[PDB]
């Protein structure tokens, strides 16, 4: 239920940041 | 490990077109916030368009609330 506004943006075709 | 990382990437690849159709301007940000939650809810959101709408509407309000806090500073 907790959403982070500072979450990394998702862009198709490029690896998502904050990927663990 | 790297398998779960590919699972998180592909879930974003499935969610992005649906969110871009819903909220095209801020689709990239909503997908990034929704990708932080557990994968079990993400697979459910792809099957139910109403559950995806509820999470997206909650995500857009989170960004709207944070923009007001950032605007109150400078």
């Amino acid at each position: 239920s907790n959403l982070n506004p500072n979450a990394p943006e998702f862009h198709p075709g490029v690896p998502w940041k904050g990927l663990q | 490990p790297l398998g779960s990382q590919e699972q998180k990437q592909m879930l974003g690849e499935r969610l992005f077109p649906l969110i871009q159709a819903m909220h095209p301007t801020l689709a990239g940000k909503i997908t990034g916030m929704l990708l932080e939650i557990d994968n079990s809810e993400l697979l459910h959101m792809l099957e139910s368009p109403e559950s995806l709408r509820s999470k997206v509407d909650e995500a857009v309000a989170v960004l709207q609330a944070h923009q007001a806090k950032e605007a109150a500073q400078k």
